[PDB]
């Protein structure tokens, strides 16, 4: 099955994710332009959350000499440790993702033994290629190509692939988009001739509702951590509850925009579907109602005309609506299109893993 | 013949190469002649064939210029040059602007037509054929930059005058 | 267009009381003070039963506390993108001219409802340097049709055009 | 007879299909640049799918190695202009700026199905032919290419399908020939709806068709026209009247 | 643990915050136009406040060769000092002296001996002076705004290496926005002349505003070397400065000296902001005021808030202040602050006593 | 040399304690001559702090 997550989220005026020349991104949508976060982004930001690092068992780093350095007190093994990985093909250096207790033990102890370069590559090679037991890697997917052109020839490389359980669409706006510009003049402590008329700078922020997508595959989750199930359903709800309360580490120091959602949508399906073209036609404030109400408002139409078209008896769906306390319900005038209403983050949870299988939140909390 | 069925980083698909062995047949072997010069390529790499051209150009005979004719010899890196070009900003391994590619072969299918008076310079020169790309730019401007705005305006402005700059070398 | 022309030359016919109301309406909705209601009502209504192309309730109510707060004489070819652009020619490239620039660009991405501030700041800035003359009746044509991309283009080029003189 | 089916989808930003340079596929139309999704990733996009496989199947519809396929599916075009977008992005360490290009469009989808040939090919049988039918149009409206889906998470679905049984082959993409400008008082694809509805109005006056919308969202003809035979809201519902047709088979 | 801060302040008509122009400056939140002060304007009225005075220590600036000069007194000096800053990296392109210098105050007398070192030439002057510079981080206006120093490469001389230079902040602060929409006016103003022998414009306006202050408790104890009591004072003084504090600009003209009628204080693991309850802009009735139906909006989305997310194993702990208790929170719930106090002395006293335990006279005798 | 003097002295803005009613008054000017125009003034009341 498909595990579906749809999120309404207003955010304070701030600049989470910008480009090169330090703009918020944007993006086309129904001819018109929006607010854009990328996919990647949320992504960081979920992995190296306060949620996530009971399960955060991957190192994505191209400086693997120094950390198998570090494990050895007084032994040098930082020469031999470059050697042997531009013998394996990491000659710019390649990123290596994968588990770090296996690359610390093992690294360590094959690297420190007295055996030929050739071999000790191999076994290398060979140990990163089987280190592929962690939740961050399964949810992410790995894709590691070694440089055939300056690597031994002696050496033969295994499967390195590992497909990914998670799919995450790029945030984008349900209205236009409004870029604003902010004009800062720095002080100077003490008095003096001081500079001329003044260096005035330029940073660039706005504020927009966002809507939020991902796509779990439950099948292809437990299949990436072998027979093993206890652990996908911790992972669920550990990423459940991080893309819950976590935001992007942007210039969040001078823009506080801790803002939490409105409104989440949790559906378990078969096939994906997305809810995105609900925000076609831009929303428009008008003297009553707000922002969020009128997003909320347009989704649950969308989703009525989907359920109500595309539809078979074969396969019915279900799904849970969340907002906080109940204060924005999803079918505002008569349509009951959620089935269990919930106004708790954590009975949300609950439910969730209770549709999965016979799962309890403490229990599980235990791999 | 230097054909190929992809663009790498040294390499940008236009069209026929006809420009290539020019500089030496018109210096070395053949010189100027009036009649009808028959070109026969057959690209290669290796044991595997790649395509087969052939093209016939209207020869006066009407005197060469080295520089010019030099210059027309190096024409692909020019246009792959052309290409690699990013829209703003330097970039290390960009492949620049693809959208030009699209249109490339066909402003050189344009210009072919004229290929003994490119040749010899009689009536065409560089400045002329670089007038073909034009239109075709204009028409990738409004997609490249899709805002009603004055910055929009000026960007499209500058990008319209692209084109192709001679390399002898 | 007749039914802009009348609307422009009724604005211009009114005294100090009525400019003063509007004034003190500015920034605020047509419903709720009545003075303002009732003022722009008779202003507007009978123009709106005799000619079925005239101005929209939300322009004609821009228009009107616009021209009460800056109160510019009407002149055909004197439009926005003419005298902004004309003036754009005599500040410092590097810095000024961007700033100057973004706020006359930023009216692309609001709607009618949000064209207030920028066109007050716009004036302004039109006002610091001694400008007498505006044509509201262009004015008004092209803000009743805003949501049409040649709109903005035409916009956009006029306002070029002026600029390279 | 030939049915023809005329799909109009409009997708999130995402990057369904790219060429050597990582760039959108595109083509040019009516004076403009539009963005193209090629038809061999339609197909093998409802082929070698999972929800497709429901006298051997899935031969007939279309061929491999003189199979003679019954099935046609053409280019999809766009109804505006194309709009490619840049997004730069790092890599970081936890312990070099690249570019990557992605776009959004509203496409057009024409496919044709000849029923004399699928039942030739299927050796006579009847009831298999429209099964196959029914297995097509489901498969077909609920499949998207499998591009950078897991950073482009675009599963949208078609919001209007017209299936058309005419004489002669015949695409709609003149109906697009100006590129659609978005107004304030609609959308993109209710004009694009509206634009092919001004194309279909024409030509009789100067056949039958169904029409479908998830339910009833965007009907075909801005009037109270007869434009279309009949208006369904269901896709079910749509396949069985197109199976009726057909001469006269349950789903 | 994480100290959370959140204002409600109306103030009289003023210019606090003015652009390049010289107007207010303005944002857009729910799709409305909103009255801004920026974060950095807080942030000097803060720090520059006699409530501040004795937590001080950190200087900021463009000219240490005037200081270095005035702490000797009679060396010349000025000269030689330029030149040994010139080659520690401090950028000069464009002929203009910048790079503004960040460090504690009293390490100034080690630059001045340093400098007027004979011994030693100008490349280990440089580098002692970088050296100094890069360990100069013990102040409490340092260790809550953090600081950032990126010497160029190509005017300083190829031998002069630079450490971490790099304190992460332990205070965020957010733009201020107003819970109503802007009204942006004009003032006509003309100069007349005494002697016997045209008209000018500016612009001011007058709005309600809600402010956000975050401190991370681990953080700022960890940026000053473990020092507990100062880091207590720091956090009494910064509440008492964030209260009595005002930014001075056009005050001379506007005489805005309003203090907040409302401040709640919360301790939390996570940040989590209370603006989303002002998306739908305030609309003033005949039978109330602003202040009260913004403190009624703040206690419903509080309500919300904390019977949908916070409601978990860990609890939330906050204390309401208003003055004379003149603005009670919310009617309907009257319960979601665990203490209502009505003097700012006793919530301090209050604040001090639940994170460690603290006496407000032996915190203040730490400096 | 240094011509800045610092102000020693903070005023603000009298506003009103209720809500403004802003009145007009039509005036007509006379003539002193018999033989062969409504004028419009603004005005109103207040109490300031």
């Amino acid at each position: 099955m498909l595990i579906e997550i749809h999120m309404i989220q207003n955010h304070s005026p701030a600049n989470l994710n910008r480009d090169d020349l330090g703009a918020p991104k944007t993006c086309y949508f129904g001819g018109v332009l929006r607010s854009r976060i990328s996919s990647q982004c949320i992504k960081r930001s979920i992995r190296t959350s306060n949620d996530f690092k009971a399960l955060l068992g991957g190192v994505r780093t191209r400086r693997l000499a120094d950390l198998i350095q570090q494990e050895a007190g007084e032994t040098e093994c930082w020469k031999k440790a470059q050697e042997i990985l531009n013998k394996c093909g990491f000659k710019t250096k390649m990123l290596v993702f994968m588990s770090k207790d296996k690359i610390k033990d093992l690294a360590r102890i094959v690297l420190d033994n007295s055996l030929g370069l050739t071999e000790a590559a191999q076994q290398v090679a060979n140990v990163i290629a089987q280190a592929t037991l962690a939740p961050d890697i399964a949810l992410c997917g790995r894709m590691l190509e070694p440089n055939d052109k300056d690597k031994d020839k002696k050496v033969k490389w295994s499967n390195t692939t590992v497909e990914a359980a998670l799919q995450v669409a790029h945030a984008i706006s349900t209205h236009i988009a409004r870029p604003e510009i902010d004009y800062f003049v720095a002080a100077d402590d003490v008095p003096g001739e001081d500079a001329g008329a003044g260096h005035i700078g330029e940073s660039m922020f706005a504020s927009a509702c966002f809507y939020k997508y991902f796509s779990i595959d439950w099948e292809q989750l437990v299949k990436n951590l072998k027979g093993d199930t206890n652990l996908a359903a911790h992972t669920v709800g550990a990423f459940l509850l991080a893309a819950a309360k976590t935001n992007p580490s942007g210039k969040q120091n001078s823009f506080a925009a801790h803002n939490y959602p409105d409104g989440i949508l949790v559906e378990f399906k078969n096939s994906p579907i997305s809810y995105a073209n609900a925000f076609v036609r831009p929303v428009s404030v008008v003297k009553e109602s707000d922002l969020v109400e009128q997003s909320i408002g347009q989704l649950s139409n969308y989703v009525n005309d989907i359920r109500l078209g595309y539809y078979d008896e074969q396969s019915p769906v279900i799904g849970f609506w969340f907002s906080p306390n109940n204060r924005y319900p999803l079918g505002y005038k008569h349509s009951k299109l959620a089935s269990r209403n919930i106004g708790n983050l954590n009975e949300l949870v609950g439910a969730v893993l209770d549709y999965i299988g016979g799962f309890k939140w403490e229990e599980v909390q235990k791999s | 013949s230097k054909i190929k069925l992809m663009s790498n980083d040294r390499y940008t698909f236009a069209d026929r190469d006809w420009y290539s062995p020019l500089f030496s047949y018109l210096h070395a072997e053949g010189n100027s002649r009036q009649g009808k010069l028959w070109l026969v390529g057959f690209a290669s790499d290796k044991a595997k064939s790649i395509d087969i051209w052939d093209k016939i150009i209207e020869l006066e005979g009407t005197d060469t210029n080295d520089e010019l004719l030099a210059q027309l010899a190096n024409r692909a890196t020019a246009l792959n040059a052309m290409r690699k070009k990013p829209l703003r900003g330097d970039f290390k391994k960009s492949v620049g602007t693809p959208q030009i590619a699209d249109i490339i072969p066909h402003a050189e299918n344009r210009i072919a037509i004229n290929a003994g008076k490119m040749t010899e310079n009689r009536g065409y020169s560089w400045q002329d054929a670089d007038t073909e790309y034009g239109e075709l730019l204009t028409k990738v401007a409004y997609s490249l930059e899709p805002a009603q705005t004055v910055d929009a305006r000026l960007k499209r402005g500058n990008f319209i005058s692209r084109k192709p700059w001679p390399i002898i070398p | 267009n007749r039914g802009t022309v009348d609307f422009i030359a009724s604005l211009e016919n009114l005294k100090e009381g009525d400019l003063g109301i509007l004034r003190k309406l500015r920034g605020a909705r047509l419903d709720e003070k009545l003075p303002g209601f009732d003022l722009f009502s008779a202003l507007w209504w009978p123009l709106r039963q005799k000619n079925q192309r005239a101005p929209k309730r939300e322009v004609a109510w821009l228009i009107a506390k616009l021209f009460a707060e800056f109160r510019f004489e009407q002149r055909e070819g004197a439009t926005l993108p003419i005298l902004m652009g004309g003036i754009c020619r005599k500040l410092e490239p590097k810095k000024e001219l961007p700033r100057v620039l973004a706020r006359f660009d930023q009216l692309a991405s609001l709607d009618i409802m949000q064209m207030e501030e920028p066109l007050s700041v716009i004036m302004g800035i039109l006002r610091k340097h001694q400008q007498v003359c505006l044509d509201w009746v262009g004015l008004t044509d092209v803000l009743s049709f805003w949501e049409q991309e040649p709109v903005k283009r035409e916009w956009s080029d006029s306002f070029i055009k002026a600029y390279k003189i």
